[PDB]
């Protein structure tokens, strides 16, 4: 009869047929990931082509229902999600060129192999050949060689490709009534039609700058402390007044600072909280790791894992004969099928990763009642944030003492809390200016604020201004230094990590206030608290049906992303870093004073 | 006295294939002895929810006829086989009256009715113009008209085929795994009641 009922019946038909096609595609992807064989690659490609062709045909059918004649918010949200053209609005020649460019960037990044000139008989790939060198070496010129040679080869291959990529993506985005491709990425946080809870694409950049201005003193103090320790490690290269050299940050790009914990430890004499040996002594299998994680999630009141989870997941490396991707991934295959693909070792990192991926699984299970096209996070930040809060809670010494993995006579003094908070800051606080600078640079590239001949002069200027990291030697415009990273070379949004980091501590304060924890925020554990799990599950059950602002109201009582829980989390460390930086100089100079 | 001629419950419960919920099988059971304690004391059934009568007195009472309706639905759709419920199965596939006397028996059949490629031999009606009357069967395969335009027998825009296949697989969740449902309807009519329970010696 009416247009709205027509759209509702069309959405029922879409939901029912899309759920089965998405299952078939996801099962093919699973069979590829657990069994890397060429026929499984072909089956995956066939299922993916069927899924993409079905989405094209359903978007083409979906556009014939005009949006302004539908008043129900959920139906309008699903129709808005379905009616996006994507790349279909672009011409077939340019769409084929864009797909070819994306695939060849994927092959260049995945199969990029670089080794030393005059020694070409064998070479090292990025993972794990260059990762181990970047994370473990203490030699200045070796890290400089690896960094400059990988940005030379990868950037000089990818620079014309990225110049084509920006033009094609801007053309596709302006064909879709967006300002640029940056506006297309910022449209994930756009909320329209809800009174009071509306969020704009232009409000995202203002909120990110407003939160980063409060991030900046903590990052300046952390940067000064890391600069002083790296000055101790490398005596003459680092200046007291200047930025950090780029190849010394412990990772390939500077994404995380967590590989500098050995060099920058406050109290090395004091012990660590490493529980690896304790699990080895008690012979903890990966099955026991996942059962302890399940015990954690039933203690907070969330549902326990299905029988199909234990039957169908691969929680151990299969062997030499069978090949599998080693990266830990939680799979929501559809139709109540939930699996974890992780090559689990007996380490603390794998145990925390098991908690993180089972948090992903709990998030996927919670919105299973929702319609198919609403089965996502409210934004891209929540999905990762709900795993990171489990990683926060499981890492606490109270959780380790409670499950018996730590000795009950372990002394929790202030020094161990300071060095634990510093490790968490190197992982968490250190990625924030890099993430913000990368997304702001990409937004200015897509917006046209930066011309193509001035991309790198601005980029290093941004890195000195924001990240406080100086280039070892100057780079001209033949380099493509951003696209050596996985997310930018493979067309992924990067602001999800910034939003994830802030939502992580907002959710942590909300659940710890729910659990009535009376101490420091980093000492807080959300086990045994039914009300914290209920407050979490109220947001978890919504999925994409409600705006992310309303979901954030449901958890923390605020309509916007907030920076104060993060600063409250690191407040003991912030006072300690302010005490330790009395003699030294907080802040950096953007000039070339250390080295150029 | 000595009792023989048991009711054919082996051809309903232990059938090699079950019907789809849109074309649910109805078997009229008459003039035999119905032992209901064999079903109630079985451990193989997940749902044995009886409405309007208790299972303990089934083996005593006597009925004129027994209607055994058999079909396959999902795990999450077993709750809709009840008086007064609302859903795709209740509105469009199988409707139970509010004044229903009988029992709804369901059990998981992931072993039989699911294959690794996907078992698409089970259909359900997704769209109908009006809700079904109680104990109505709709086996029509005419194109559903959701819009003002005539379908003309071709599946185009706003015109959908009303029967959609289930895709049972053995790796599915318990809410999507196939469940075989047998609904027994007990009525007493003014004709002499011949389906009686077994009498103890
Ligand atoms: C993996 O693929 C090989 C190649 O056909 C096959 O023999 C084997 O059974 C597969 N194993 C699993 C667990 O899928
Ligand atoms: C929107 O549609 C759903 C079914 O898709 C319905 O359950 C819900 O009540 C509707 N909401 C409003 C406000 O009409
Ligand atoms: C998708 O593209 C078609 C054809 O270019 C256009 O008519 C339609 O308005 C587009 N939809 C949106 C949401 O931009
Ligand atoms: C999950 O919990 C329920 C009740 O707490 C229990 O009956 C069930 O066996 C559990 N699931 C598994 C796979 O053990
Ligand atoms: C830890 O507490 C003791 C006792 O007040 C104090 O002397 C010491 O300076 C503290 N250390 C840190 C790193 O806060
Ligand atoms: C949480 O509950 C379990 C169940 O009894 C208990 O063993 C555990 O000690 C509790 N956690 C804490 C921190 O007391
Ligand atoms: C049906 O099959 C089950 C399992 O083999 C068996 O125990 C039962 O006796 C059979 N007959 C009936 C009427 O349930």
């Amino acid at each position: 009869s009416t247009i709205e009922e027509q759209a509702k019946t069309f959405l029922d038909k879409f939901n029912h047929e899309a759920e089965d096609l998405f299952y078939q595609s996801s099962l093919a992807s699973w069979n590829y990931n657990t069994n890397i064989t060429e026929e499984n690659v072909q089956n995956m490609n066939n299922a993916g082509d069927k899924w993409s062709a079905f989405l094209k045909e359903q978007s083409t059918l979906a556009q014939m229902y005009p949006l302004q004649e539908i008043q129900n918010l959920t139906v309008k949200l699903q129709l808005q999600a379905l009616q996006q053209n994507g790349s279909s609005v672009l011409s077939e020649d340019k769409s084929k060129r864009l797909n070819t460019i994306l695939n060849t960037m994927s092959t260049i990044y995945s199969t990029g192999k670089v080794c030393n000139p005059d020694n070409p008989q064998e070479c090292l790939l990025l993972e794990p050949g260059l990762n181990e060198i970047m994370a473990n070496s203490l030699d200045y010129n070796e890290r400089l060689w690896a960094w400059e040679s990988w940005r030379s080869e990868v950037g000089k291959q990818l620079r014309p490709l990225y110049e084509e990529y920006v033009v094609l993506k801007n053309e596709m985005a302006r064909a879709n009534h967006y300002e640029d491709y940056g506006d297309y990425w910022r449209g994930d946080y756009e909320v329209n039609g809800v009174d009071g809870y509306d969020y704009s694409r232009g409000q995202l950049i203002e909120d990110v700058e407003h939160t980063f201005e409060e991030i900046k003193p903590l990052y300046e103090h952390l940067h000064a402390y890391v600069r002083a320790k790296l000055m101790n490690a490398y005596p003459s290269y680092i200046s007291p007044i200047g930025c950090l050299p780029a190849h010394l940050l412990g990772d390939m790009w500077g994404r995380f600072w967590t590989n500098l914990y050995s060099l920058t430890v406050p109290f090395g004499q004091k012990p660590n909280i490493d529980v690896t040996d304790a699990m080895v002594d008690q012979a903890w299998d990966a099955q026991r790791i996942f059962k302890e994680a399940e015990k954690f999630f039933v203690s907070v009141g969330l549902p326990n894992m299905t029988q199909g989870f234990w039957e169908n997941s691969m929680l151990t490396d299969p062997g030499n004969v069978q090949k599998a991707v080693c990266h830990p991934t939680a799979w929501d295959l559809g139709k109540g099928d939930f699996r974890i693909l992780m090559c689990t070792k007996v380490t603390m990192d794998d145990f925390l990763t098991a908690h993180h991926e089972m948090g992903h699984i709990q998030y996927d299970m919670a919105y299973a009642a929702q319609p198919f096209l609403l089965r996502n996070g409210a934004n891209e930040g929540f999905h990762e944030a709900v795993g990171e809060i489990m990683s926060l809670s499981a890492a606490t010494p109270k959780h380790l003492k409670s499950i018996g993995l730590l000795s009950p006579d372990f002394q929790e003094d202030n020094e161990t809390e300071i060095n634990f908070l510093l490790k968490q800051a190197l992982t968490i606080v250190g990625t924030l200016p890099f993430t913000y600078m990368l997304e702001k640079w990409r937004w200015m590239v897509f917006k046209g604020e930066i011309p193509k001949d001035q991309w790198m002069k601005k980029w290093w200027e941004m890195k000195r201004e924001i990240v406080g990291v100086v280039e070892p030697v100057p780079h001209d415009e033949t380099y493509c230094d951003p696209a050596s990273l996985f997310h930018v070379s493979n067309d992924y949004s990067f602001i999800r990590y910034y939003t994830r980091t802030l939502y992580q501590f907002q959710f942590q304060e909300a659940l710890c206030q729910a659990a009535k924890h009376e101490g420091p925020l980093h000492k807080c554990d959300i086990s045994n608290s039914t009300e914290a799990g209920q407050k979490l599950f109220n947001m978890l059950r919504l999925g994409k049906s409600e705006p992310w602002t309303l979901a954030l109201e449901n958890v923390v009582g605020a309509k916007n992303m907030n920076v104060r829980p993060l600063l409250n989390y690191f407040e003991p460390l912030f006072t300690w870093l302010k005490d330790q930086n009395k003699n030294s100089f907080v802040g950096w100079s953007t000039d070339w004073s250390p080295y150029a | 006295p000595n009792i023989t001629n048991l009711c054919p419950f082996g051809e309903v419960f232990n059938a090699t294939r079950f019907a789809s919920v849109y074309a649910w099988n109805r078997k009229r059971i008459s003039n035999c002895v119905a032992d209901y304690s064999v079903l109630y004391n079985s451990a193989s059934f997940s749902t044995f929810k009886c409405y309007g009568v208790s299972p303990t007195k089934l083996n005593d009472l006597c009925f004129t006829n027994v209607y055994a309706d058999s079909f396959v639905i999902r795990g999450d759709e077993v709750r809709q086989i009840a008086p007064g419920q609302t859903g795709k199965i209740a509105d469009y596939n199988y409707k139970l009256p509010d004044d229903f006397t009988g029992c709804v028996i369901a059990w998981n059949s992931n072993n039989l009715d699911s294959k690794v490629g996907g078992n698409y031999n089970y259909l359900y009606r997704l769209f109908r113009k009006s809700n079904l009357k109680p104990f109505e069967r709709d086996i029509s395969t005419e194109i559903y008209q959701a819009g003002s335009t005539p379908c003309n027998g071709v599946e185009g825009f706003n015109c959908y085929f009303p029967l959609q296949s289930y895709g049972f697989q053995p790796t599915y969740g318990v809410g999507y795994q196939p469940y075989r449902v047998v609904v027994l309807s007990f009525e007493l009519l003014h004709a002499p009641a011949t389906v009686c329970g077994p009498k103890k010696s």
